[PDB]
């Protein structure tokens, strides 16, 4: 994206806070300064993939998840013998 | 106008003495002393997130 | 005069059927844009760049260019959330095995290659290298593109995380962790949710994988070859691009002054005089930059809608198994493997699609001791002289036994019984 | 958590406090009062003075009042999804994966707030998974039997069969798997007994 | 145009009308003015 002075570029790649741009994020971590890394993408898993085996679950979880929608918003008008020509 | 000027390359002819760009804003011209193209170009710009 | 297609006379009666008597599976391909080119434009240089004298006036006239960039932060934030909101939807990047073997499947086409240092798929090279100064012209005068937050090789990782979990698991790393399973009874899944039974791929899966090989190799040269195909996404690079050079030709017209130069307006005449034939200028390029910013916002509305599509799109039809008609695919949908573009996401949906179908007569119901059979899954057809029940994609005569089908009252009130004897083991 | 219905309030009120700023501007005139223009110059410039600052102003409402329609045709988008969730997420069971809530999806449950609904999406999600050994289908006497519903699991000695999203081990049964064809063309075929009551 | 019991008569096209349109479509576009 540019120049970015100010916070040092660690190797280590944390969870992005700050977006910056082209990959590179930044954060305020430990004293405590700004650093700058590449955002990761999530944890490395590896699927234990086979012809023949199966992971089956043996319990299970009831989760509640809150989900914000928009509907409306504040109704506003406006005249023109009043914003224009002020009496 | 203010800008930075280097040698260009830009083969001029002898009657032409400016150079237009697509925004009808002049990139090169020539030097009256001492015949040379030159390029105008501004310094660099952008801008500044903190 | 334009022709709405072929002539079909579908032969209607009260006792024949059609049932289908083999399959082909199809990978059909889908293409829809994302997000968009951020740009973002200067204050005063587009306005009037390299002059002091109008700096300072132009100080005068509001704080348009502030909201304009806000604006122009608001679509950039918007358009780097349309792609978080479509391949960023796991939290663990998952790992294709080392044994490719997944039961005949072929997907070397869709998994990325390691030896290209893009990390691509073949199919997602011919994605970005079919779809493509003015970019040191433009930057000069305010108008600049800021790059976005997600590289192509961080979308090549979501997608290629979001294809192993679809090969080793299917949707079960979708609702909840990634269970394990092996693709062939993931198929038998598959067409199970559709109402084929799993003998019908467990005794042809020989021939579903080497036609699911054979889709996937065509839809190759279907990409290459067409170049139409990549053309939604272009339009995103074209139109934008024409949002950009015309708001460049707006700084050569004069809106009614004596020219578009204001260094030539500076220089000849004085300030007093000079104050109506700058204001002219600045308020043309205004209301252009305007008429910019507020174009590139239904822009960026459309986009985002699109870009909505999609995520909804590769949350049905990836991570799981939609039954929404002409929504994962035209017909019987299967499943769905996602590839990005420039700009863009490409669904490649494979879809079942019944094939060879055979006319046979059909009856509501039957009834041996005086009791209506009706069938508990499936249809009664006939061949002429007997009658079997078959289930409703896939021709498969069996005899009518006591377990496939169910009584319900006599046969005298409905319409369309035939007498036949029912088998009971 | 409150912010998507907190930006609606934001914008809309930046949508007004710029509409306000755009009082104090001149547009190119002397000033941005009216009276002092009026008596400091004449009837005959005073139009040519306050005929700037009228075109500005308007254009300045036209820009708010073009800007509020894209901002009620967001809102009117995200309006009808969250009907579409209404009548799918709380008035039923819909299937469609990530539409109501991460996970198998429940129930829904509906709640106001400012210019807002907030749905909560009460779902099931499968933990404590544990590996098994899996056959696409097994044969007694010479004749292939598929499961019927389910999955066939085992335990490193034994066979059963178990539902795709509970580990419920149960005997192989005759109305548990049904017979359909020979056990020679599927790949994977394991042999084992079945029971029959 | 037996299918069961079912009048599909005013939803299906009418060869009468030169049209080709059905008896509701009639009404669809005697409304819109
Ligand atoms: C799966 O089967 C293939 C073909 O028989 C074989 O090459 C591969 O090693 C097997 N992998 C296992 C044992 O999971
Ligand atoms: C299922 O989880 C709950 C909560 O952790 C636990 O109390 C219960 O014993 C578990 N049951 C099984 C089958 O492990
Ligand atoms: C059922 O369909 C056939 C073929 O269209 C027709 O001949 C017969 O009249 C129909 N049923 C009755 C009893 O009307
Ligand atoms: C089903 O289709 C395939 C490919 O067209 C063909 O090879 C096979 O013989 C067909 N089988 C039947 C049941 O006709
Ligand atoms: C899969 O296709 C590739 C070409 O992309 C080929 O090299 C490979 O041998 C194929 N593998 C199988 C399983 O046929
Ligand atoms: C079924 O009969 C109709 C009669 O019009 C015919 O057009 C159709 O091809 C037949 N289908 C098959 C292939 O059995
Ligand atoms: C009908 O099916 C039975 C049992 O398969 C067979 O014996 C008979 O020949 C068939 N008749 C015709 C006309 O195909
Ligand atoms: C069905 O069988 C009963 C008893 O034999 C007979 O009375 C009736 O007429 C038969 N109906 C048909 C469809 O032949
Ligand atoms: C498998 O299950 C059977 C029946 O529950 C049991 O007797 C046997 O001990 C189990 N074996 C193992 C290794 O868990
Ligand atoms: C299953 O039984 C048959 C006959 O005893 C035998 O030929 C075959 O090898 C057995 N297969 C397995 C999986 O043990
Ligand atoms: C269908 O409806 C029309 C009037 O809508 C009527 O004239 C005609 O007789 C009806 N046909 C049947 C199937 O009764």
């Amino acid at each position: 994206a540019g120049c970015l002075i100010g916070a040092e570029y660690v190797n280590n790649s944390y969870e992005c806070d700050i977006p910056i741009g082209a990959g590179i994020c930044a954060s305020y971590q430990t004293s405590q300064s700004i650093i700058a890394y590449t955002m990761s993408l999530g944890a490395e898993n590896s699927v234990a993939y086979s012809n023949n085996s199966i992971a089956i679950p043996t319990n299970f979880t009831i989760s509640v998840t809150t989900e914000i929608l928009p509907v409306s918003m504040t109704k506003t008008s406006v005249d023109c013998t009043m914003y224009i020509c002020g009496d | 106008g203010t800008g930075v000027l280097t040698e260009s390359n830009k083969k001029f002819l002898p009657f032409q003495q400016f150079g237009r760009d697509i925004a009808d804003t002049t990139d090169a011209v020539r030097d009256p002393q001492t015949l040379e193209i030159l390029d105008i170009t501004p310094c660099s710009f952008g801008g500044v997130s903190v | 005069t334009m022709s709405l297609g072929a002539e079909n006379s579908v032969a209607y009666s009260n006792n024949s059927i059609a049932i289908p008597t083999n399959f082909t599976i199809s990978v059909t391909t889908e293409i829809l844009p994302v997000s968009m080119t951020k740009t973002s434009v200067d204050c005063t240089m587009y306005i009037c760049g390299d002059s002091t004298e109008c700096s300072n006036l132009l100080l005068q006239y509001g704080s348009f260019c502030t909201q304009l960039k806000r604006a122009l932060t608001g679509i950039a934030v918007e358009q780097d959330k349309n792609t978080q909101e479509v391949f960023a939807q796991v939290k663990q990047i998952y790992k294709t095995p080392p044994i490719k073997y997944f039961g005949g499947f072929n997907f070397s086409q869709i998994l990325p290659d390691p030896s290209k240092p893009s990390k691509r798929s073949p199919i997602e090279d011919l994605l970005f290298n079919k779809v493509t100064d003015l970019i040191c012209a433009q930057k000069f005068k305010g108008l600049t593109v800021l790059p976005p937050l997600l590289t192509d090789e961080m979308i090549a990782q979501y997608t290629s995380a979001l294809l192993a979990g679809t090969i080793t698991s299917g949707w079960t790393f979708g609702a909840g962790p990634a269970l394990q399973i092996p693709f062939p009874m993931q198929m038998a899944y598959r067409f199970n949710g559709i109402g084929v039974t799993q003998n019908v791929l467990y005794e042809n899966q020989k021939l579903i994988a080497n036609q699911f090989n054979s889709a996937i190799g065509k839809i190759q040269d279907s990409l290459s070859s067409t170049p139409s195909a990549l053309g939604k996404l272009q339009d995103v690079v074209n139109h934008n691009a024409q949002a950009l050079n015309t708001l460049v030709k707006q700084l050569s017209s004069k809106f009614g002054a004596i020219s578009s130069v204001l260094n030539d307006i500076f220089s000849r005449l004085d300030p007093p005089e000079a104050e109506v034939q700058i204001d002219r200028l600045i308020t043309g390029r205004l209301q252009s930059l305007q008429t910019y910013v507020t174009q590139q916002l239904i822009r960026a509305a459309e986009i985002r809608a699109s870009a909505n599509l999609a995520a909804t799109k590769m949350s049905e039809c990836v991570l799981g198994q939609s039954k929404r008609v002409d929504f994962c695919g035209k017909g019987y949908h299967l499943m769905s493997f996602p590839q990005s573009a420039p700009h863009g996401v490409v669904f490649l949906h494979v879809t079942y699609v019944p094939a060879q179908e055979k006319n046979f007569t059909t009856a509501p119901a039957i009834c041996h001791d005086g009791k209506a059979h009706f069938p508990r899954e499936g249809v009664f057809v006939s061949n002429g002289t007997h009658w079997f029940v078959t289930q409703r994609n896939f021709y498969e005569p069996q005899i009518i036994t006591t377990d496939n089908t169910f009584v319900s009252g006599n046969c005298d009130v409905v319409i369309g019984i035939v007498n036949n004897t029912v088998y009971d083991p």
